[PDB]
């Protein structure tokens, strides 16, 4: 037990499944038809894998997992892909008509007609479990479906789950490859009426991913296929502690407890290396001091902000691959000593580790090096609210002019809803000022 | 205290979610009544401009 | 959403909308009787926005073909494509309407609006999910002018919840010399701000100026003008019609491009009329503007711009990114993001690199200041009012048009004027 459902939102949600998924797989031994040779209890079983694979008595290891899309173009590809088998149709969930960027059709309008038929599919899910954790929401914060859909299921996930733990993995917007204007009224709006409904969220700047891609890949323009096999590989981090056996390893749960220390707070900003093109490792093997300072260097992390200029609630280090204690202790020693990591009064400034030996893998004919050993520091950093401020700031400049609104208001949506979702962000930002002030 | 407090969250989430989607739907229906209502006001015009047609024949 | 219902009303309705399906049917590999020969799968994986599948793998347009003169009924089915068009689309009166607009919108038109409404709603109940309209026609004539207006007023009726889309051509003295085009013009504009979501400004002054100017053509005919229209909708509709991320269908388009529900008149562009910076400067500038006003005598509020073409997508990103920087101030602050770029495969057919700009600009007001000139210069002494006065309209509405096209001008300068401090 202890089983994990994961939900797949939008089109970034969706696509970011596929990435995860096919990754899962080659790091499971499970093939495209569902098969685990490796696996020999047929039917079901206690392995670690278990908790995000279901097994079926023919043998096929189903994803734990709902894709939910308001349109159906981009799950039917995952219908008619590579691993259409992997996945039972009632899982694979679409509506006609998609949101559209507008928050209101995903949450309201559009969205109402489709959410009785999700949560009846994720009840399915749930009923298999004889020890349900929590659920893992994949969505953007800029699409519709990714902002409005995703704050609706998890308004109700609250009802029919409780306290239930549900983590996220939100997709920041970029201009690069942000497709709407409207994308900071979408993701103030998401960010307001999905905090208190989400325990642990790991939002990942798309910025930072096409600046990696271009800088360290040598990707010229990348795309989203680049983006998203990268994504998955930092997702693949944070939940091999879940998915894998180990004596050294330490469980998802037990990192949480020391990065959220209140309930607001409950942003961890990842950092991920290494990230390297196989031209430039080869002959080029990367220890364990290499990758872990690597993680202090912010053209690494998943969000664009400045840690050295913010304070430290928590550092959490997940290695994978070939690592042992001593070479992690004897490489932070020399980070503590050479680098800007300053903890608030508040916390103790002891760094957590936890070390999966299954090492990391590539999916075939990718960008990414494979490599022996990698490593992904998750880390609260007062320094993440700086992602909030830019977004607030594009939100305000817009909200002035009351710009768009009224395609807000057409589909049913108040003025009211707009301040009280800013004011909520304006808190926020307070709040990740007040944990970085000294105690009296 | 501890079911108490968990089942308050699930209680006020509940009715806070529901009032949002009547409240929503009230608005929407509102704003496309509105509309229509605009839209048939241009054919009450459309009659009184074709009656001053044949009532100035 | 997918299909999208496309009308045709009038003269100028009907001949823009003949070219813009030979165009996009040449490009989808569709032959005059409706077969498909091509290659690329690319041509058929969203042929069903624009094309009904019937019985004999047949792709039929999905037109509804709209004028009260016949005869224009004989050159539509006489031209390239005639045979392609569905025979009970075809919807014909009587005695004409001769450049008035009252006998479109109020009376004569309305007689043949309930035929056509027939039409409409056969194709619309077909459709798997329909995203909306988009009508064709002059804004100078009287029956594209008026009866085109009433039945987008009559569509919004019975499709409140789908996407009104419009290419609205604009008439001026250098192309057409009738005399109370100004008076029609005034009267559909005050119709377009209340009842379309997006409206594409193809100004035949600005039609006319390239033609003499770039075009080297001493003096242009109405199929030199059309050659640039039927380039424009097909560039306009290439994120609709090919598979793309951005502006994909009429709302999402309609959510980007439009700030403000009154303020959704856009200026269209093409370029050319060759290397990246070159298309991108072209597509910005004024004389590639495919309606007659200047970008640098307003800002913009917001930007679509469709390359198509094998191209360096670095190439593209890297200029767009250079004339935001080069030209800031032409881009309100208070909207960031604004300007948005999708890139196609495929390019048309005779070019191997091409440019199409949609933007939303305060400066065009220059084009519905040069309407209302033209309209205050008859309406301040009553001239020509009999023509309307007879078929059974009011002074008050006459009125009411100039002072719904005035308050439009007065907001996109409020707009321009606003900033962000
Ligand atoms: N990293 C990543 N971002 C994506 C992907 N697809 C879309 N996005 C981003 O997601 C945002 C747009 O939201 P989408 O998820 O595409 O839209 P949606 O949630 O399907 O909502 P609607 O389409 O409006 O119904 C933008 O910021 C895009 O850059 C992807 O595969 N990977
Ligand atoms: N760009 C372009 N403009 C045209 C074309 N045909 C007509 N026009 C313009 O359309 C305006 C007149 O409207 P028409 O379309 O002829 O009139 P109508 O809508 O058919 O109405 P009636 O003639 O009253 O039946 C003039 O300003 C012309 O310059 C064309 O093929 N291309
Ligand atoms: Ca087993
Ligand atoms: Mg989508
Ligand atoms: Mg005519």
């Amino acid at each position: 037990m202890r089983e994990c459902i994961s939900i797949h939102v939008g089109q970034a949600g969706v696509q970011i499944g596929n990435a995860c998924w096919e990754l899962y797989c080659l790091e499971h031994g499970i093939q495209p038809d569902g098969q685990m040779p490796s696996d020999k209890t047929i039917g079901g079983g206690d392995d670690s894998f278990n908790t995000f694979f279901s097994e079926t008595g023919a043998g096929k290891h189903v994803p734990r997992a709902v894709f939910v899309d308001l349109e159906p173009t981009v799950i039917d590809e995952v219908r008619t892909g590579t691993y259409r088998q992997l996945f039972h149709p009632e899982q694979l969930i679409t509506g006609k008509e998609d949101a559209a960027n507008n928050y209101a059709r995903g949450h309201y309008t559009i969205g109402k007609e489709i959410i009785d038929l999700v949560l009846d599919r994720i009840r399915k899910l749930a009923d298999q479990c004889t020890g349900l954790q929590g659920f893992l929401v994949f969505h953007s914060f800029g699409g519709g479906t990714g902002s409005g859909f995703t704050s609706l299921l998890m308004e109700r996930l609250s009802v029919d789950y409780g306290k239930k733990s549900k983590l996220e993995f939100s997709i920041y917007p970029a201009p690069q490859v942000s497709t709407a204007v409207v994308e900071p009224y979408n993701s103030i709006l998401t960010t307001h009426t999905t905090l208190e409904h989400s325990d642990c969220a790991f939002m990942v700047d798309n910025e930072a991913i096409y600046d990696i891609c271009r800088r360290n890949l040598d990707i010229e323009r990348p795309t989203y296929t680049n983006l998203n096999r990268l994504i998955s590989q930092i997702v693949s981090s944070i939940t091999a502690s879940l998915r894998f056996d180990g004596a050294l390893n330490v469980d998802l749960t037990e990192f949480q407890t020391n990065l959220v220390p209140y309930p607001r707070i409950h942003f961890p900003l990842a950092t991920y290396a290494p990230v390297i093109s196989a031209e430039k490792a080869y002959h080029e093997q990367l220890s364990v001091a290499e990758i872990t300072n690597a993680c202090f260097e912010p053209a690494n992390q998943m969000v664009k902000c400045d840690p050295r200029h913010g304070k430290y609630m928590a550092c959490c280090l997940l290695y994978r691959g070939d690592v042992v204690p001593k070479d992690v202790n004897a490489a932070i020693a020399t980070i503590k000593t050479k680098r800007s990591i300053q903890f608030v009064d508040w916390c103790p400034t002891g760094f957590k580790v936890g070390i999966n030996y299954q090492p990391p893998t590539v999916v075939p004919g990718g960008d990414l090096a494979k490599v022996q050993r990698a490593v992904c520091m998750l880390s609260n950093t007062t320094a993440i609210a700086e992602a909030w401020a830019r977004l607030d700031h594009k939100f305000d400049l817009m909200y002035a002019k009351r710009a768009f609104v009224h395609w807000y208001v057409g589909e049913g949506m108040e003025e009211g809803e707009f301040s009280e979702a800013r004011e909520d962000m304006a808190a926020l930002e307070k709040d990740y000022e007040e944990v970085g002030v000294d105690s009296v | 205290k501890a079911i108490e407090e968990n089942n308050n969250f699930i209680k006020m989430a509940k009715e806070k979610l529901a009032q949002k989607m009547e409240s929503n739907k009230e608005n929407r229906e509102a704003h496309l009544a509105a509309m229509l209502e605009r839209l048939q006001e241009k054919d009450k015009h459309a009659e009184e401009v074709r009656k001053n047609k044949e009532l100035k024949e | 959403m997918r299909e999208i219902v496309h009308i045709q009303a009038g003269q100028c309705g009907n001949q823009i909308g003949a070219k813009f399906w030979e165009v996009i049917s040449d490009e989808h590999g569709i032959d005059p009787t409706g077969s498909y020969h091509g290659d690329s799968d690319l041509q058929l994986e969203r042929i069903n926005v624009y094309y009904n599948e019937a019985t004999g793998n047949k792709y039929v347009p999905r037109a509804i073909l709209v004028d009260l003169e016949p005869g224009t009924m004989d050159s539509v089915r006489s031209g390239p494509f005639g045979q392609i068009f569905r025979p009970d689309n075809f919807v014909f009166g009587q005695s004409g309407a001769g450049n008035n607009w009252a006998k479109g919108h109020y009376t004569e038109g309305a007689e043949l609006v309930d035929s056509v409404l027939d039409v409409v709603r056969k194709e619309s109940e077909s459709c798997d999910c329909l995203q909306g309209f988009q009508l064709t026609h002059s804004l100078g004539g009287g029956t594209g002018s008026g009866m085109g207006t009433l039945l987008i007023s009559k569509i919004r009726e019975e499709y409140p919840d789908r996407i009104m889309n419009t290419f609205s051509v604009m008439p001026s003295p250098k192309v057409s010399d009738t005399v109370v085009e100004p008076y029609n013009a005034t009267l559909s504009v005050h119709q377009l701000v209340e009842n379309t979501d997006e409206t594409y400004c193809i100004d035949n002054e600005a039609l006319y100026d390239i033609c003499f100017r770039t075009l080297k053509l001493t003096t242009p005919t109405y199929g030199d003008l059309n050659h640039l229209v039927s380039a424009t909708m097909s560039g306009v509709t290439t994120c609709l019609r090919f598979p793309g991320q951005l502006n994909a269908d009429l709302r999402k388009l309609a959510v980007n491009m439009v700030p403000f529900p009154r303020l959704h008149f856009f200026m269209p562009g093409f370029a050319p009329l060759l290397t990246v910076p070159e298309l991108t400067q072209q597509m910005f500038d004024s004389k590639n503007m495919m309606a007659a006003c200047d970008p640098r005598h307003g800002r913009y509020l917001t930007v679509a711009a469709i390359f198509r073409g094998r191209m360096s997508m670095k190439e593209v990103d890297e200029q767009m990114l250079n004339v935001q920087n080069k030209n800031s101030s032409y881009f309100v602050e208070w909207i960031p993001n604004n300007v948005k770029t999708a890139v196609c495969d495929i390019p048309p057919r005779g070019l191997k690199m091409s440019a199409t700009f949609i933007g939303n600009s305060t400066a065009i007001q220059e084009l519905f200041k040069r309407i209302s000139e033209q309209f205050t210069a008859m309406f301040r002494r009553k001239a020509f009012l009999h023509w309307y006065t007879g078929e059974g309209m009011d002074e008050m509405e006459f009125t009411e048009a100039e002072s719904n096209m005035n308050d439009l001008v007065s907001e996109y300068q409020q707009y321009q004027d606003a900033t962000a401090d």
